[PDB]
RNA sequence: CAGGCCUUGACAUGCUAGGGAACCCGGGUGAAAGCCUGGGGUGCCCCGCGAGGGGAGCCCUAGCACAGGUGCUGCAUGGCCGUCGUCAGCUCGUGCCGUGAGGUGUUGGGUUAAGUCCCGCAACGAGCGCAACCCCCGCCGUUAGUUGCCAGCGGUUCGGCCGGGCACUCUAACGGGACUGCCCGCGAAAGCGGGAGGAAGGAGGGGACGACGUCUGGUCAGCAUGGCCCUUACGGCCUGGGCGACACACGUGCUACAAUGCCCACUACAAAGCGAUGCCACCCGGCAACGGGGAGCUAAUCGCAAAAAGGUGGGCCCAGUUCGGAUUGGGGUCUGCAACCCGACCCCAUGAAGCCGGAAUCGCUAGUAAUCGCGGAUCAGCCAUGCCGCGGUGAAUACG
């Protein structure tokens, strides 16, 4: 059970209860962010390559 | 402190009797950083002070300090096979520190219901040289003296 | 308690109360153990042995590892043995 | 009053002197551009694919806001600012 | 007519008004009394008016907003002492070396990931 | 197992954005989701170009899509030909106006993610792989750098035990922010398994 | 828990207003343990999955309020030792 | 008292209102 | 995990033998999945006045070629991370020394947070690390004002509310300021002590950043990827169970054992955030959770909002208690298709252990520990006492 995981959430299913955010690059169910629509590993990755907009290393 | 020497706060003196004293006092008192009601406290007793005894709590608080102070005492070094307890001075320093902890410390230990009470009341018989507190500097002052003998692997 | 962890592996009641029977030779110098653990685990070339251990005069550190898990065990015990009479000792030499 | 906004404040603040200045000729009397204050994002991620939960890198997304007003419209300000010089990306806004 | 000093202390602002008189100081719209009422940290930052030995000199109107009632003291501490520096510029001398301008720069440290309360660290074995 | 990435330890002060818009919460997602398919779509079909870096802007119904390249005739072509079939299907997916773009790259060799495809490729057309990174870095070198470096990980030269490869010369300060350290990644699909490929393009102070 | 609204799930429930009025059986099979015992039940033998087996559970006006689940337990325990 | 559902303190704690904390 | 189902597949590209396409709705049945089934009818390039027609959007069936696999190996791997460790280190070039491994430099004296810097020196340089360049905070300047303001007057329905103003406060962008630069003292220098001015001095505090490498560290279950393995089954859909089981053992934490406390009622002072099938003012029903109505806000202009400890004054009177709130009985609310297993909250009753903890053991040097509340991600709801942030009050001590 992998990738017709990312399939299943896809479309929308009996109950609206169902639903549950996957992420649009790795299939991951788990950390996702509603946001950026990542994970928070995906999300790391894009961040550093500079490909999220205004997305920047903190610091305070 | 490995490196230097260790920096010792001067402290900012109350806004009653204007003596840092009383605050480093207040400051033992205090629990959970909750400084207003370590302040009504040391105060609270300060009436209780006056009010019983008519004197001057400044006065009876400044002597029951010095009635607590330890002079002399041990800290123990290993030396070969046994851990010798060596007679040594206090520093002036380390006996405020000692004095105002003891006091408190035997104050709470007091059968007085109302805290400050209790404070009051300690404060008033170290005045006199009654109390827990006096006690555990006549104590620790007897353990030092007796290792007398111990004085030469003194630092 | 004493504690025993099989990582990755099948285990049984009688290798666990071996491996408390192995660990008792530590009961000789008469040093409470404390809150001992062991994990038994597979490997390639053979098995390896870990524990850790508190005492009240220190702590003890070990990994046994061979082909038979027994002497694996045995190799972890021996390794232990020696760590504990060096904490058990040390300071003698108080002249 | 003309509200911008958008994430680098270096390419917005560009574009808010542009604006207000604009219409300074061509209008007036132009109150000045207006810092609001700024809507942060913040993102904590932890840093590896596996556990390791102590290790962190926050990631922050600065979203900040700038109103301008001019006074008397002087229509053909609402010529000569019905285009500009952009940049890129930036939020215009324009109502009365 | 007035006198003006800003204090701060730990997200706390106040503004302070040195304006001549009686002595009574307004806080927020109420006497210094209503509304430090308890707290005897609030005895004062108006120490700052005795340090130049005026006591009644100046009334005072002050607002004061931030933080929580001591930090605003300690606020109000260098605005009346930045406002009666201004009046007599001959002030800085007994005031400063006394350390009641120069606002202290201590503040909340912030919480780092990993530790709990920004430097307690949980517990190991 | 513990180095930040240069390119998003500069972002905002040695380097800047290859996706430059604002959005908002109610699209961002999807807007960003444009992006990565744009990005694949390109990667993929435009391999073989050269190219570094896909600049992209937005506005409404607006993409503006520029892409710096090493050879811009692999986009362009014979008299802007495939420029069109790809601003074409661009904007089947954009479902917006596109506006395919090149712009050529001065010193492809300038280049990080230029040159560690190139040693890349070297490595899955099996090559001596140490000599491989030190000309990688020799011709860096030699159209000026003010330093340079170079890493593969991985068999190299197909071995069992794992091994990594390392050259540099002259400055890569990866601790100075600005820097101005290009830095790209390249990877080597072999017939025993994936190497990776950094390198690393010390431009200057800023 | 569960405010306004009688929950049974209206495939059981169609069962047990059918086997009711012609001549009443049992055996009714289900997998729902989220319907309630609703008193048309009262009496019967419910075959209710606790996700093995489905395990038979005459009903009684002993119990109405509850779930058909609670009578048919998913954990086989027994003891330790 | 922070872990009593009765008082004010308690509801404080569990972040709701009721007769010992209204609002 | 148990049972009920599917095969060219839930999914990709491509080729074909029939039919058709597209699409919307019931039915019969079943727990559902699935199986079995009654409908309407395709624009289009089009011989067309016609039957009809060709194509290909797109569906199916049959057939493959294949898909799919969170199956195995983190010692075959990429990538990213933990760690030693913010520790002061690790090396290269040429030269010199040794048959050689290798030395030198990098050691030595002195100083620093530091291979920091000074002075020596068969070495002379260079690089990766230190520092600095970036962010936050603390002081001042400018630019700017539908946030702030009787600071100023006027009005003032008394709400900075209107007029009016940017002085304030602020907000958020760009600057300035700290340099051991100045005095004394020492030194050969680097630099140490002490002083002045300054909001701030000796790295002003916090952050981001973490060398060559180590742990054959960690992850094939985020992703990727070599290789091995399964192909009406190790693939795929579903209903239900499980992941919450409980003799036991450890680890992290919550709330406590009370009077420096507990309870009630009135009354103060933040910060950072978050809000459109969301944040809900306010009115009403309800003891209440909640439920009705219902205004505002794409939000410095509305809302979550109450901050809490504190302040006041009243009760409790040392009691396992007006300490502590576990456990259980019963009655309700809300989310959700559904709260048996298994949600959170509210009310009534029940008020367990616990009187400060063995061997052993953790954190923290100052706005820190302790203590007090607030926000957020994820999210229908929530098992958050977790985590990431935020301010409030605010100690002790460091001989060594
Ligand atoms: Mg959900
Ligand atoms: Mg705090
Ligand atoms: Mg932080
Ligand atoms: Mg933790
Ligand atoms: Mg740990
Ligand atoms: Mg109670
Ligand atoms: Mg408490
Ligand atoms: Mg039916
Ligand atoms: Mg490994
Ligand atoms: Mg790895
Ligand atoms: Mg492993
Ligand atoms: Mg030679
Ligand atoms: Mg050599
Ligand atoms: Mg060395
Ligand atoms: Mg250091
Ligand atoms: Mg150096
Ligand atoms: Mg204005
Ligand atoms: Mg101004
Ligand atoms: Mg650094
Ligand atoms: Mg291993
Ligand atoms: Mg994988
Ligand atoms: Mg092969
Ligand atoms: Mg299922
Ligand atoms: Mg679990
Ligand atoms: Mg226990
Ligand atoms: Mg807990
Ligand atoms: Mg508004
Ligand atoms: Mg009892
Ligand atoms: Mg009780
Ligand atoms: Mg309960
Ligand atoms: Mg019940
Ligand atoms: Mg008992
Ligand atoms: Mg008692
Ligand atoms: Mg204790
Ligand atoms: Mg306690
Ligand atoms: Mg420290
Ligand atoms: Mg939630
Ligand atoms: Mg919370
Ligand atoms: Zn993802």
């Amino acid at each position: 059970a992998r990738k017709a995981l990312i399939e299943k959430a896809k479309r929308t299913p009996k109950f609206k209860v169902r639903a549950y955010t996957r992420c649009v690059r790795c299939g991951r169910a788990r950390s996702v962010y509603r946001f950026f629509g990542l994970c928070r590993i995906c999300l790391r990755e894009l961040a550093h390559k500079g490909q999220l907009p205004g997305v920047r290393k903190a610091s305070w | 402190a490995r490196r230097r020497r260790a920096e010792v706060r001067q402290l900012q003196p109350d806004l009653v009797y204007g003596d840092v004293l009383v605050t480093a006092f207040i400051n033992k008192i205090m629990r959970d950083g909750k400084k207003n009601l370590a302040a009504r406290i040391f105060y609270d007793a300060c009436k209780i002070i006056q009010e019983k005894t008519g004197q001057e709590p400044l006065k009876v608080f400044k002597q029951a300090v010095e009635n607590v102070k330890p002079r002399m005492e041990v800290r123990s070094r290993r030396v070969g096979g046994a851990n010798y307890q060596v007679p040594m001075e206090v520093s002036p320093r380390r006996q405020q520190s000692l004095a105002l902890r003891w006091l408190v410390q035997a104050a709470n230990q007091r059968p007085e219901r109302r805290a400050a009470v209790r404070i009051a009341h300690e404060l008033m018989d170290a005045a006199e040289g009654k109390g827990g507190a006096v006690k555990k500097k006549e104590d620790v002052e007897r353990m030092a003296e007796a290792n007398r003998a111990y004085a030469h692997y003194r630092w | 308690t004493m504690n025993i962890t099989s990582k990755q592996m099948e285990i049984t009641p009688a290798i666990r109360q071996h491996v408390a029977d192995r660990l008792a030779k530590l009961e000789k110098w008469q040093t409470h153990l404390i809150n001992p653990h062991i994990i038994l685990s597979k490997e390639p070339q053979g098995f390896v042995a870990d524990a850790t251990i508190n005492t009240p005069n220190g702590v003890l550190v070990a990994s046994g590892k061979h082909e038979d898990m027994y002497t694996a065990i045995n190799e972890l015990i021996n390794k232990l043995e020696r760590q504990l009479n060096k904490l058990q000792h040390k300071g003698e030499a108080r002249r | 009053r003309i509200k911008l906004r958008g994430f680098d404040h270096k390419t917005l603040d560009a574009s808010a002197q542009k604006i207000v200045e604009a219409a300074r000729r061509s209008g007036a009397q132009v109150s000045g551009p207006i810092p609001l204050p700024t809507r942060v994002r913040r993102f904590t991620v932890i840093r590896g694919p596996f556990k390791h939960k102590d290790s962190r890198e926050h990631f922050e997304l600065r979203t900040h806001n700038r109103l301008v007003d001019i006074i008397n419209p002087n229509r053909k300000t609402i010529e000569q600012l019905m285009t500009l010089d952009l940049p890129t990306g930036v939020e215009i806004e324009i109502k009365t | 007519e007035q006198y003006y000093g800003t204090g701060r202390r730990k997200e706390a602002v106040a503004r302070v008004f040195l304006r001549p008189g009686n002595g009574k100081v307004t806080v927020n719209g109420q006497d210094f009394n209503e509304y430090f009422q308890g707290l005897v940290r609030a005895v004062a930052a108006l120490e700052p008016l005795r340090a130049v030995d005026a006591l009644g000199h100046f009334d005072a109107y002050i607002t004061v907003r931030g933080g929580g009632k001591s930090g605003q003291i300690d606020a109000i501490k260098l605005g009346i002492a930045r406002a009666l520096v201004q009046y007599n510029p001959d002030y800085r001398a007994k005031l400063k070396p006394l350390g009641f301008l120069t606002r202290d720069a201590r503040v909340v440290e912030r919480k780092k990931y990993g530790k709990h309360k920004a430097r307690r660290a949980p517990q190991y074995s | 197992g513990n180095k930040i990435h240069p390119i998003g330890f500069r972002l905002g002060i040695t380097r800047d954005w290859e996706s430059r818009w604002y959005a908002g919460k109610k699209q961002y997602r999807h807007l960003l989701l444009e992006d990565q398919r744009i990005r694949g779509l390109l990667e993929k079909e435009l391999y073989s170009a050269g190219l570094a870096r896909v600049d992209i802007e937005r506005a409404a119904d607006n993409v503006a899509v520029t892409v710096h390249v090493a050879k811009p005739g692999v986009v362009i072509g014979r008299g802007g030909e495939r420029i069109r079939v790809l601003r074409e299907e661009l904007a089947k997916l954009t479902g917006k106006n596109v506006a395919l773009n090149v712009q050529e790259v001065q010193n492809p060799n300038l280049s990080a993610p230029l040159v560690a495809q190139r040693v890349a490729e070297q490595i899955e057309r099996r090559f001596a792989v140490r000599r491989a990174i030190k000309q990688a870095v020799q011709r860096v070198m030699e159209s000026g750098a003010k330093g340079a470096k170079v890493i593969v990980s991985g068999r190299i030269g197909g071995a069992e035990q794992a091994r990594t490869e390392w050259a540099a010369q002259g400055r890569v300060p990866l601790h100075t922010l600005r820097a101005n350290i290009d830095y790209g990644f390249a990877l080597a699909r072999t017939t025993y398994g994936v190497l990776g490929v950094k390198a690393y393009i010390f431009l200057g102070e800023v | 828990s569960l405010k306004k609204g009688v929950f049974v799930d209206d495939h059981l429930l169609e069962k047990v207003l059918e086997l009711n009025a012609k001549g009443e059986k049992r055996l009714i099979k289900t997998w729902s343990r989220r319907s309630t015992i609703v008193p048309e039940m009262v009496g019967h033998t419910i075959a209710v999955y606790n996700g093995k087996q489905h395990v038979p559970v005459y009903i009684t006006e002993n119990m109405v309020g509850h779930k058909l689940g609670e009578f048919a337990p998913t954990r086989t325990y027994r003891g330790h030792g | 008292g922070k872990g009593d559902r009765r008082t004010r303190r308690g509801k404080i704690w569990r972040g709701t209102y009721g007769k010992y904390r209204p609002r």
